[PDB]
């Protein structure tokens, strides 16, 4: 019986929308989070359910599995991964102008084929 | 994109700063 760190409604009712939604969870804590409250998308939402999404401050740069220079550590908008902008295949250098995406979604974009 | 720092890892509300 947990709740999301944003509205703190629960995995059956969202106190930010008023809709029932399963709560996500962190790996270092286990804190829940509504993919909607989290600003996720069906992709991020699903992704977090696939692995250990972790709760932001735990969301280490999957690339380094550290989070050290988190000052750059972006958060994918298709899975919610963690990438220090200078770890990315095409290093960001500075927070993307628009929507940023990690390699997982892309790898998924190709592998999705037969 | 929101980085793990000042971006508060959350969509804020825009910022007055036209890209050079
Ligand atoms: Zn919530
Ligand atoms: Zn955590
Ligand atoms: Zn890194
Ligand atoms: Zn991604």
């Amino acid at each position: 019986g947990s709740y999301c760190d944003f509205c703190l409604g629960g995995s059956n009712m969202n106190k930010k929308s008023g809709r029932p939604e399963e709560l996500v969870s962190c790996a270092d804590c286990g804190r829940s989070g509504h993919p909607t409250c989290l600003q996720f998308t069906l992709n991020m939402t699903e992704a977090v359910k696939t692995y250990k999404w972790q709760c932001i401050e735990c969301k280490s740069c999957i690339l380094c599995g550290t989070s050290e220079n988190d000052d750059q550590l972006l958060f994918c908008d298709d899975c919610d991964r963690g990438y220090h902008m200078y770890c990315l295949n095409p290093p960001v250098a500075e927070p993307p102008e628009g929507s940023w995406s990690c390699h997982l979604c892309w790898e998924l974009l190709k592998e999705k084929a037969s | 994109a929101r980085t793990k720092q000042t971006a508060r890892k959350s969509t804020g509300g825009k910022a007055p700063r036209k890209q050079l």
